[PDB]
C-alpha cells in the first residue's frame, strides 16, 4: 500500500545523495594529498557555483578538509533518516501486506 | 490489616523510642557525647554527630512513636530549629517514666490526664521561667548575645561561631520588630578565611557584572526585571515562535537582535542606574545595556533579587511587562566589594531599615553547608526573641524550679493527676541530668543540689555542665531562650499523650 | 544502655587499635616489610603502613579513621604517616585502663588535647630553630633530614632541586608554609635523574602546530571554552542536506564563520592558545585549526581542565569561553613559550620562563627508566614535604622517639601537677608517647623497655643525652649523628592522635 | 606456590642467569640461616638484631674470599 | 479440606471477636484511646470505631470478615455507636461458648437473645426522650457536636461546625419530612483554609476558574449555568495546538476567541446564567479573554462536576452550546464567588435552594488528617441526626442504658425461664461490659465504676444520668449530656445477636480446602 512505499522511497532517496559523498570524500582526501603537495606551483582553483574564483593555496586546503570534514558529516545525516524511512515502512508492511491481500 | 495491641507495642514504641531518645541525648549537649553515623546505603559512610536529625537519616528506624517523635523534633526543627534533639528526648524521659506507669497498669489516660496538666502546671512556670531580656536594645542585644552562641554551639559550630555569634545578631538588631528574612538577605559564599565571612547592611548581589557593565552606582535607580534578551518575552519585538515559513526555525534567531536592540531601548526608557534582571542578558545588549550606561544584571536571583526587590523597593518587570510603569528599587549607593575571593555588589541604604545582607566566607563548602544553617537556627529562635525577649534559667534552673513547681503542685493533688503528675515533674528534672552526664557529671547530687536550690527555690543559680558543676544563672548565656523551650517544651509534652492514645497501633504490614 | 555505645566505643577501641598495631613492627626503617594479600590473590611486601591502610582492609569505621588518619597526615606533611598510626593506639591503648577505670569521654577527652598543647611546648623547645632563608641551613636542615630519613638517593640529588623551586616559592626568610601549588611535577618518559630539572615556566604536554608558531614569545596565552568549528551538527560542522543542493547551499555558512571566529582569537591577542580537551571542547576542525594555525597563535589543545586551572591559577591565563572573554587576565603571558623534544622520550612544550600569580615553578621528573622516574617523584615528594614540614616549623625535632621520652616523662609528673581527677589522665597520655619508639627500638632490635627506661632517665638527665638513633637504632645520642625530624612532622603525628581519639572518645 | 618459594626461584635464576654454580645452592642456606635463625629470634634475637650480623657475616667470607 | 467441628470451630471463631472488640475496648469513646494504622505500603495512621479501623484493618476471619459487613449498617445511617457492637457482639460471643461451654446449644442461646433485645428493646424505648424538635434538636446536636467536635479532630466542639452539623442536614432532613440521607448530606473538606474554616454549604463547592483574576471577578445572577457545551469555545481539558500558520492567523484567532465568547457569553446568558460551567478545559489564554470580555469562565470543569452539580439542582446539563435552555443549564439557589480560604484562589459556591439533590457541607483544615479527623466528626454527627430527625428519639448512653438495658433483660431471666433465662443472663451482661470497658479505657476500676450505677439502677431507673463518658468527676449522662439517638443505640442493639446469630447460620463448618482462601 501506498504508505509504505514513500518510506522505502525516501529511504533510498536521501540514501542516494550520502553515498557518493564518499567518493568525493574520497577525493576530498585525494586532494588534500595534492593541497599538501602544491605550493601553489601551478594555480589552485576552488570551483564552487558557476563563476570560477581566484584561489589561494592556503585557504584550499582548509576549505577540501571543511569539504572533506562538511561532507564527512553527511555519512550521519541521512544515517539517522535512513531508519527513519527503514523503520515507518516496516511499521505499515504486515498491515498494508495484509491490507493489500485482504 | 495487623492490631498491634497495647502493652507488647507500649514497649515496641518505647523501647524503639526510649532507643531514639538516647542517641541523641548522648550526643545532645555541647559535653553531649558525639554518636557515629551510618549509611548503611553506601557501604557504612559515616559522620559522628551530634544531630539526632542526621541519626534519622542515616540509620532508618521504625518506631510509630519515632515516626511522630521524628515529625516532632522535625518540627521542632521545622519551627524550633534548636531542640531538636532536645525536644526528642524530652517525651524520651516521659516514656520511660511512663513504662514504670505503663508497667504499673496506669492507664495513659491517667498520665493523658495527669501529665497534663502537669505538662501545663510547669507551663506558666515556664512563663515565670521565662523572663524578659528585651528590656534594653542593648540587653536585648545583649539577649541576642546570650542565645546566640547558646543556639549554634550544640549544631555544631564553635571556631567560626563566634564571628557568626557576633554577626547575625546585628542584621537581626536591624529588624526590631517581626524578626524579618525578607529583610536579612542570606549570602553564604565560598571563599574567604573564617575571619572573611561579612554582612552588608542594604541588599547585596554576591554576582559581579564588575568591568563589562556599570560597577559603583551611587541614588541606585534599580529596575528589578524579568526581561527576557534572548527570551523571547512579551513585547516580543520580532518574530516570536509561530509558523510563517517552513525555516522559520531559523527567522526566530534574525528578529532577535532587532528585538534586543528595541528592548534596550525600552529598558532605556525608563532610564536607570541599574538593570536587575533574573534572567538572560545576551552579550550584544550587554553593550546596549552598556550604550545605556547601566550595570547589566542577568539571571538575577530568585529571591535575593525579590528581597532586592523588596528591601531595595525595587518591582520586577515581570516578564517585562512594564516597559515604563514598573516600579524600581534604589538605594544610595552601589558598590562592588571585593569580599573574600570575589567581589560582591553591594546596595547601600536600601529602602528597607532592617534590610541587609549577611556574605559568609567557606573555605570550602564543607564550612560553607555546615554554619549557615546552624546560623539559622538561632536567628528564628532570635526572631521569636525578638519579638518575645525572653531566656529561661539554664543548666535545668527552669526545670528544676518547674519539676518543684509541679512537683509542690503535686504533693496536695494526687489525684491520678499527681500520680501522673509525680511521674511527670521528673521530666522536667530528668534534662538536668543527660546534660552533666554527657558532661559525665554526677547529676544526682548537683540535681539535688539544684533541687536543693529549686527545692528552696533558685533562678540565679543552676547546674552548669561547662565548669561542669552548678554555677550562676545570670543569663550568661546559662540562662537560655524562652522561645526555644516553650515550644520545645509544648511539643514532646504531647506526644507521649498523643502517642498514649495509640497503643492501639494497627498495621496493613 | 550506653553498654552497646561503650561497647561500641569498646568495639571502636578493640577494632582500630587491633588494626593500629601490626605496623608497629613495620615502624621505622628498623621495621619490617608486611606481604599484603587480599581478595586480589596477590601477596604484597610492603613496610610503609600508609598504603597498608590504603591498598587493604576492611570497612571498619575506626579502621575507616586510620584510613582517613595517616592519609591527613600525608598531607598535613607526607612524614610520620605511618607514625601517626603508631601514636594513636598508644593513647587508646591508656583508654580503657581510664575507661576500667572509668573516666569520662569529654573527661578523657578534654585532658588531651590540652595536654598535647601542654606537650608541644616542652616539646617545641626540644626542637631547633633552623635558618629558613638560608636555603643552605634549608638544603642542610632537610638534607640531614634526608639523611636522617629514608629517601636520600634521588632526594639529596634533587635536594638542590626540592630546596630551589622552593626557594623560588619561598618569598620570606620565613619561608612560610610553602604550599606545593605553583610548584609543578612533570615527568618525562626515559630521560635521566640529570634530565629532571626545575623548570621555571610551564612544561606543558605536547603541542598544536599547523601553520601554527612553534616558538613564540612574551607571549599571550589563549583559553578557548567554546568551540572554533562551528557547532557540531552531524560531524563536527553545520550541514543539512537530503540532497547535494542543500549541501552545496548552506555550505556558505559553516565555514566563513569558523574562520572569523578563528580569526578573532588572534584579534584578542592569543600568541599562545590552551585550548582543553576536545570533549571539554566541542572540538576544533583542524582546518580551521590549520586556518587558526595560520594564525601564528601557539595552540595546546587538548589539554586538562586541572591543567587549565593550574595554568589559570599559577601562570595566570585564566578560562575564555568567548572571544569577548578574550582578556588579559585571561590570557597569561609566556615570555618564551617553546616546545622542547630533548633530553628523554619525545616532546613537551616549554613555555620557558613566565608571568605567573606568585611564582609558578615546576620540575619535570626524568629517569634511566620509569621507575627512576618515580624514584625522583617519591623523592622531590618528601623532600618538598620535609621542607613545607621544616619552614613551616622552624624549630628541628629529632628523630628517635626521643621528643616523646623527654615529653612523656615530663607530661607525668605534669600531669601530676595537675592533681584533680584528671591528673592520672594526661600521665596514661603522656605514657602513651614512650611505648612508640619502644617498638621502634625494638624495630632495630635490643631492648626498649631496658633503653627506655633508661632513655628516659636519660631524657630526664641531658634531655637529649643519649636517645634512639638509627645507626645503631638504639641508646645512642640523637643529636651525635643527628636524627633529626622538622617540629612539624611530630606536631603533625601529634593532635590526630589527641583529636580522632577524643573525637572517638565521645562517639557512642 | 610460596611467597618464599616465590621470592626463591627468581634469586636461583638470578644466581643462573648470572652462573649455573650456587643456583640449585643458594636456596640451601636460603633455607639453612631461616631455620637457624627461626629459633633465634623465638630466643630473644629480634630479626633485625643479628641479620645485619649475617651481612657483616657475609663479609668476613668476602673479607676470607680475599685471602 | 480439613474440618473443624462445631464448637471447635466456634472456639476458633471465638479467636477472632475477642482482639477485635479489644481494640475498641480502650478506644470506646474519648475515654477509650483511639486507633492507630500503620501500613505495609508505610503510612502510619490513626482510625476509629469499627468501621475506619476494621476497614483500614483487614479482616483474616469470617467472624473479622462479617465485622465490616455487620459494621456498615451501623455508621451509615446513626454514625455513632459503631465501635460499640464490636465490643457488645464480641461480648455476647464471648458469652456464647461459655453457654456453650456451659452446654448450652449455640440454637438456643442463640434465640433468647433475640427477644432478649427485646426486653432492652422496650427497656431503650423507656429510657430518656423519644423526642425532640427543631429548636430542641439544635442543643442535643449541639451537645451530639459538642462531644463530637470535641472528641475528635479537636477537644474544642466548634459552634460552626456544631451548627453547620444540624442545619444542612435538617436541610435535606425538612426538604425530605423528616427524612434525610446521609448520601444527600455530604461532608466536603478542603485544606489549605483552617479547621476554624468550616462551611454550611447546601449546594456545591468549586474554584471559580480564573484564567485571570482582574478581568472581573464576579459571580451572577443567583443561578448556574450548568454546561458540556462551551460558555467559550470549548475543548475537553486536553492539551490544544494553538498555532498559526502564518504571521496573520495570529490576528484572527484573538478575535475568534472573543467573537464566540461573546456569541457564548450571548447565547448562554439568553439561555441564562452568565456563570456558565463548561464542561471543557480551555486555554488560560482565551479563557481570560471572555474573563477581558466579561464574566468569569469556567472551565476545566470535572466531567463528574456538570452532571454532579445537574443532578443535584434537578436540572440538567447542555449537551450541545447550539442547543440552549435554562433546564439545560443548572440551579444555583445561589451562585457565590467564595475566595477559598486566606492561602489560595477564589472558589464558586453554588448553594443550591432551587433543588439539592446533594448537599456537601464544607470545611478546610490546617491540615489534611485534622481536616479528615474533622470530617471524621462530621460525617457521623450528620448521622445521627439524619434517623434522629427521622425519629425524633434520644437516649442517655454510655454505660447508663447498659447498666440499665441489662436489669430488664437479667431481671427477665428468672421471668423467662428455662434457656433463656440464660440467653437473658449471658445477654444483658454484654451491656454492663461497655460501662465497664469505658471504666476500662478510662482510668477507672470498671467494676467499682459499673457498681456505682448500679446502685443508682437500685436507687433509680434508666437513669438520664449515669457514668461520666468524659471521665468528669461528675457521674450523669445529663450532667455528661450524653445521649444517643434511641434510634442507635436500638439500632446498634439490632447489630450484636445477630452476629451471633450469623456465626451458627447453617449446620456446614465444613471447607472444600477453600474457607477463607
Amino acid at each position: 500500500v501506498e504508505k509504505y512505499q514513500q518510506l522505502q522511497k525516501d529511504l533510498s532517496k536521501s540514501m542516494s545523495g550520502r553515498q557518493k559523498l564518499e567518493a568525493q570524500l574520497t577525493e576530498n582526501n585525494i586532494v588534500k594529498e595534492e593541497l599538501a603537495l602544491l605550493d601553489g606551483s601551478n594555480v589552485v582553483f576552488k570551483l564552487l557555483g558557476p563563476v570560477l574564483v581566484k584561489q589561494e593555496l592556503g585557504e584550499a586546503r582548509a576549505t577540501v578538509g571543511k569539504r572533506l570534514d562538511y561532507i564527512t558529516a553527511e555519512i550521519k545525516r541521512y544515517e539517522s533518516q535512513l531508519r527513519d524511512l527503514e523503520r515507518q515502512s516496516e511499521q505499515q508492511r504486515e498491515t498494508l501486506a495484509q491490507l493489500q491481500q485482504e | 490489616a495487623d492490631e498491634e495491641r497495647a502493652e507488647t507495642a507500649r514497649l515496641t514504641s518505647f523501647i524503639g523510642a526510649i532507643a531514639i531518645g538516647d542517641l541523641v541525648k548522648s550526643t545532645l549537649g555541647p559535653k553531649g557525647m558525639d554518636k557515629i553515623l551510618l549509611s548503611s546505603g553506601r557501604d557504612a559512610s559515616l559522620m559522628v554527630t551530634n544531630d539526632g536529625a542526621t541519626i534519622l537519616k542515616n540509620i532508618g528506624v521504625d518506631n510509630p512513636a519515632a515516626k511522630v517523635l521524628v515529625d516532632m523534633s522535625r518540627v521542632q526543627d521545622d519551627e524550633v530549629g534548636d531542640g531538636t534533639t532536645s525536644v526528642t528526648v524530652l517525651a524520651a524521659e516521659l516514656l520511660r517514666e511512663a513504662e514504670s506507669l505503663i508497667a504499673k497498669k496506669i492507664h495513659p489516660q491517667t498520665i493523658i490526664a495527669g501529665w497534663r496538666e502537669a505538662t501545663k502546671a510547669a507551663r506558666e512556670a515556664l512563663l515565670s521561667s521565662a523572663v524578659d531580656h528585651g528590656s534594653d536594645e542593648v540587653k536585648f542585644r545583649q539577649d541576642l548575645m546570650n542565645i546566640a552562641g547558646t543556639t549554634l554551639s550544640s549544631k555544631l559550630l564553635t571556631h567560626h561561631k563566634d564571628h557568626f555569634t557576633k554577626l547575625a545578631v546585628e542584621a537581626v538588631l536591624r529588624l526590631k520588630g517581626s524578626g524579618n528574612l525578607e529583610a536579612i538577605h542570606i549570602i553564604k559564599k565560598l571563599g574567604g578565611s573564617l575571619a572573611d565571612s561579612y554582612l552588608d547592611e542594604g541588599f547585596l548581589l554576591d554576582k559581579k557584572i564588575g568591568v563589562n557593565q556599570p560597577k559603583r552606582i551611587e541614588n541606585a535607580k534599580i529596575l528589578i526585571a524579568n526581561t527576557g534578551m534572548d527570551t523571547d518575552k512579551i513585547k516580543i519585538f520580532g518574530s516570536r515562535v509561530r509558523v510563517d515559513s517552513t525555516a522559520k526555525v531559523a527567522e526566530i534567531e534574525h528578529a532577535e537582535k532587532e528585538k534586543m536592540k528595541e528592548k534596550v531601548e525600552r529598558i532605556l526608557k525608563h532610564g536607570i542606574n541599574c538593570f536587575i534582571n533574573r534572567q538572560l542578558i545576551y552579550n550584544y545588549p550587554e553593550q546596549l545595556f552598556g550604550a545605556a550606561g547601566v550595570m547589566a544584571i542577568e539571571h538575577a536571583d530568585f529571591a535575593g533579587v525579590e528581597r532586592l526587590a523588596l528591601v531595595t523597593g525595587g518591582e520586577i518587570a515581570s516578564t517585562f511587562d512594564h516597559p515604563e510603569l514598573v516600579k524600581l528599587g534604589s538605594c544610595k549607593l552601589i558598590e562592588e566589594v571585593m569580599i573574600g575571593e570575589d567581589k560582591l555588589i553591594h546596595f547601600s541604604g536600601v529602602a528597607l531599615g532592617e534590610a541587609c545582607t549577611i556574605v559568609l566566607r567557606g573555605a570550602t563548602q564543607q564550612i560553607l553547608d555546615e554554619a549557615e544553617r546552624s546560623l539559622h537556627d538561632a536567628l528564628c529562635v532570635l526572631a521569636q526573641t525578638v519579638k518575645d525577649s525572653r531566656t529561661v534559667y539554664g543548666g535545668g534552673c527552669s526545670e528544676m524550679l518547674m519539676a518543684h513547681a509541679v512537683t509542690q503542685l503535686a504533693n496536695r493533688t494526687p489525684g491520678k493527676e499527681a500520680v501522673a503528675m509525680e511521674s511527670y515533674a521528673k521530666a522536667l528534672r530528668m534534662l538536668p541530668t543527660i546534660i552533666a552526664d554527657n558532661a559525665g557529671y554526677d547529676s544526682a547530687d548537683l540535681v539535688a543540689q539544684l533541687r536543693a536550690a529549686h527545692s528552696e527555690g533558685n533562678t540565679t543559680a543552676g547546674l552548669d555542665m561547662r565548669e561542669g558543676t552548678i554555677g550562676d544563672m545570670a543569663i550568661l548565656g546559662i540562662t537560655e531562650s524562652f522561645q526555644v523551650k516553650r515550644q520545645v517544651l509544648l511539643s514532646a509534652a504531647e506526644a507521649a499523650e498523643v502517642i498514649l492514645r495509640v497503643d492501639n497501633i494497627i498495621k496493613a504490614a | 544502655d550506653r553498654d552497646k555505645p561503650a561497647q561500641i566505643r569498646f568495639s571502636n577501641i578493640s577494632a582500630a587499635k587491633a588494626v593500629a598495631d601490626a605496623i608497629r613492627t613495620s615502624l621505622g626503617p628498623k621495621g619490617m616489610d608486611k606481604m599484603i594479600q587480599d581478595g586480589k590473590g596477590d601477596v604484597t611486601i610492603t613496610n610503609d603502613g600508609a598504603t597498608i591502610l590504603k591498598q587493604m582492609q576492611v570497612l571498619h569505621p575506626a579502621a575507616r579513621m586510620l584510613v582517613e588518619l595517616s592519609k591527613a597526615q600525608d598531607i598535613e606533611a607526607g612524614d610520620g604517616t605511618t607514625s601517626v598510626v603508631i601514636i594513636a593506639g598508644s593513647l587508646l591503648d591508656s583508654c580503657t585502663k581510664l575507661l576500667q577505670k572509668g573516666i569520662h569521654p569529654t573527661i578523657i577527652s578534654e585532658s588531651f588535647q590540652k595536654a598535647l598543647e601542654k606537650g608541644i611546648e616542652i616539646l617545641t623547645d626540644m626542637s631547633r630553630p633552623v635558618e629558613l632563608s638560608d636555603r643552605e641551613t634549608l638544603l642542610n636542615s632537610a638534607t640531614t633530614s634526608l639523611n636522617s630519613k629514608v629517601v636520600s638517593q634521588y632526594s639529596s640529588l634533587l635536594s638542590p632541586m626540592s630546596v630551589n623551586a622552593v626557594m623560588k616559592v619561598i618569598d620570606p626568610a620565613t619561608a612560610t608554609s610553602v604550599d606545593l601549588r605553583d610548584i609543578k611535577i612533570v615527568k618525562k618518559l626515559g630521560g635521566t635523574i640529570d634530565d629532571c630539572e626545575l623548570v621555571e615556566g610551564l612544561v606543558l604536554t605536547q603541542k598544536v602546530s599547523n601553520s601554527g608558531i612553534t616558538r613564540v614569545e612574551k607571549a599571550k596565552i589563549g583559553l578557548i571554552q567554546f568551540c572554533l568549528s562551528a557547532p557540531k551538527t552531524d560531524m563536527d560542522n553545520q550541514i543539512v542536506v537530503s540532497d547535494y543542493a542543500q549541501m552545496d547551499r548552506v555550505l556558505r555558512e559553516e565555514r566563513a564563520y569558523i574562520l572569523n571566529l578563528v580569526k578573532q582569537i588572534k584579534k584578542t591577542g592569543c600568541n599562545v592558545l590552551l585550548i582543553q580537551k576536545s570533549i571539554l571542547r566541542d572540538a576544533l576542525s583542524d582546518l580551521a585549526l590549520h586556518f587558526l594555525n595560520k594564525m601564528k597563535i601557539m595552540v595546546i589543545k587538548d589539554i586538562e581542565r586541572e591543567d587549565i586551572e593550574f595554568i589559570c591559577k599559577t601562570i595566570g591565563t585564566k578560562p575564555v569561553a568567548h572571544i569577548d572573554q578574550f582578556t588579559a587576565d585571561m590570557l597569561g603571558s609566556a615570555e618564551l613559550a617553546e616546545e622542547v623534544n630533548l633530553n628523554g622520550s619525545g616532546k613537551l612544550l616549554k613555555i620557558t620562563g613566565c608571568a605567573s600569580p606568585g611564582k609558578t615553578v615546576t620540575i619535570v621528573v626524568r629517569g634511566s627508566n620509569k621507575l627512576v622516574i618515580e624514584e625522583a617523584e617519591r623523592s622531590i615528594h618528601d623532600a618538598l614535604c620535609v621542607i613545607r614540614c621544616l619552614v613551616k616549623k622552624r624549630a628541628l625535632i629529632a628523630g628517635g622517639g626521643a621528643p616523646e621520652i623527654e615529653l612523656a616523662l615530663r607530661l607525668t609528673e605534669y600531669s601530676r601537677t595537675l592533681s584533680g581527677m584528671e591528673s592520672y589522665c594526661v600521665r596514661a597520655f603522656a605514657d602513651a608517647m614512650e611505648v612508640i619508639p619502644s617498638t621502634l627500638a625494638e624495630n632495630a632490635g635490643l631492648n626498649p623497655i631496658s633503653t627506655v627506661t633508661e632513655l628516659r632517665n636519660r631524657h630526664a638527665q641531658g634531655e637529649k643525652t643519649a636517645g634512639i638513633n638509627v645507626r645503631k637504632g638504639g641508646i645512642s645520642n640523637i643529636l651525635e649523628e643527628l636524627v633529626v625530624q622538622p617540629l612539624l612532622v611530630s606536631v603533625s603525628a601529634l593532635t590526630l592522635a589527641t583529636e580522632t581519639v577524643r573525637s572517638i572518645l565521645k562517639i557512642d | 606456590e610460596h611467597p618464599a618459594a616465590k621470592v626463591l626461584c627468581e634469586l636461583a635464576d638470578l644466581q643462573d642467569k648470572e652462573v649455573g654454580d650456587g643456583t640449585t645452592s643458594v636456596v640451601i642456606i636460603a633455607a639453612e640461616l631461616l631455620k637457624n635463625a627461626d629459633e633465634l629470634v623465638k630466643q630473644k634475637i629480634h630479626p633485625t638484631s643479628v641479620i645485619s650480623g649475617y651481612r657483616l657475616a657475609c663479609k668476613e667470607a668476602v673479607r676470607y674470599i680475599n685471602e | 479440606k480439613s474440618r473443624l467441628m462445631g464448637l471447635e470451630a466456634l472456639k476458633s471463631h471465638i479467636m477472632a471477636a475477642k482482639a477485635v472488640a479489644n481494640t475498641m475496648r480502650t478506644s470506646l469513646g474519648p475515654n477509650g484511646l483511639d486507633k492507630m494504622m500503620v501500613d505495609k505500603d508505610g503510612d502510619v495512621t490513626v482510625t476509629n470505631d469499627g468501621a475506619t479501623i476494621l476497614s483500614m484493618m483487614d479482616v483474616d476471619h469470617q467472624i473479622a470478615k462479617l465485622m465490616v459487613e455487620l459494621s456498615k449498617s451501623q455508621d451509615d445511617e446513626i454514625g455513632d455507636g459503631t465501635t460499640g457492637v464490636v465490643v457488645l457482639a464480641g461480648a455476647l460471643l464471648e458469652e456464647a461458648e461459655q453457654l456453650l461451654d456451659r452446654g448450652i446449644h449455640p440454637i438456643r442461646i442463640a434465640d433468647g437473645y433475640e427477644q432478649a433485645a427485646r426486653v432492652a428493646i422496650e427497656h431503650l424505648d423507656k429510657i430518656s426522650d423519644s423526642v425532640l424538635v427543631d429548636i430542641k434538636d439544635t442543643e442535643p446536636l449541639i451537645q451530639t457536636a459538642k462531644t463530637t467536635l470535641g472528641s475528635k479532630v479537636v477537644n474544642s466542639c466548634h459552634r460552626q461546625m456544631a451548627e453547620i452539623a444540624v442545619n444542612a442536614v435538617l436541610t435535606v432532613a425538612d426538604m425530605e419530612r423528616r427524612d434525610v440521607d446521609f448520601e444527600l448530606i455530604k461532608v466536603e473538606g478542603k485544606v489549605g483554609g483552617r479547621l476554624e474554616d468550616t462551611k454550611l454549604i447546601k449546594g456545591v463547592i468549586v474554584d471559580k476558574d480564573f484564567s485571570h483574576p482582574q478581568m472581573p471577578k464576579k459571580v451572577e445572577d443567583a443561578k448556574i449555568a450548568i454546561l458540556t457545551c462551551p460558555f467559550e469555545p470549548p475543548k475537553p481539558k486536553t492539551k490544544h495546538k494553538l498555532d498559526v500558520t502564518s504571521v496573520e492567523d495570529y490576528k484572527a484567532l484573538q478575535k475568534y476567541e472573543k467573537e464566540k465568547f461573546e456569541e457564548m457569553i450571548q447565547q448562554i446568558k439568553e439561555t441564562g446564567a452568565n456563570l456558565a460551567i463548561c464542561q471543557w478545559g480551555f486555554d488560560d489564554e482565551a479563557n481570560h479573554l471572555l474573563l477581558q470580555n466579561n464574566l468569569p469562565a469556567v472551565r476545566w470543569v470535572g466531567g463528574p462536576e456538570i452532571e454532579l452539580i445537574a443532578i443535584a439542582t434537578g436540572g440538567r446539563i447542555v449537551p450541545r452550546f447550539s442547543e440552549l435552555t435554562a433546564e439545560k443549564l443548572g440551579f444555583a439557589g445561589l451562585v457565590q464567588e467564595i475566595s477559598f480560604g486566606t492561602t489560595k484562589d477564589k472558589m464558586l459556591v453554588i448553594e443550591q435552594c432551587k433543588n439539592s439533590r446533594a448537599v456537601t457541607i464544607f470545611i478546610r483544615g490546617g491540615n489534611k488528617m485534622i481536616i479528615e479527623e474533622a470530617k471524621r466528626s462530621l460525617h457521623d454527627a450528620l448521622c445521627v441526626i439524619r434517623n434522629l430527625i427521622r425519629d425524633n428519639r434520644v437516649v442517655y448512653g454510655g454505660g447508663a442504658a447498659e447498666i440499665s438495658c441489662a436489669l430488664a433483660v437479667s431481671q427477665e431471666a428468672d421471668k423467662c425461664p428455662t434457656l433463656e433465662q440464660y440467653a437473658m443472663r449471658a445477654f444483658a451482661d454484654a451491656l454492663e461490659v461497655i460501662p465497664m470497658a469505658l471504666s476500662e479505657n478510662s482510668g477507672m476500676n470498671p467494676i467499682q465504676t459499673m457498681t456505682e450505677v448500679r446502685a443508682r439502677q437500685v436507687k433509680e431507673m434508666n437513669p438520664a444520668l449515669g457514668i461520666d463518658c468524659l471521665h468528669k468527676g461528675t457521674n450523669d449522662m445529663k450532667q455528661q449530656h450524653v445521649i444517643e439517638t434511641l434510634i442507635g443505640k436500638k439500632q446498634q442493639i439490632s447489630l450484636a445477636t445477630q452476629m451471633v446469630r450469623m456465626i451458627l447460620k447453617i449446620d456446614d463448618i465444613r471447607k472444600p480446602g477453600e474457607s477463607e482462601e
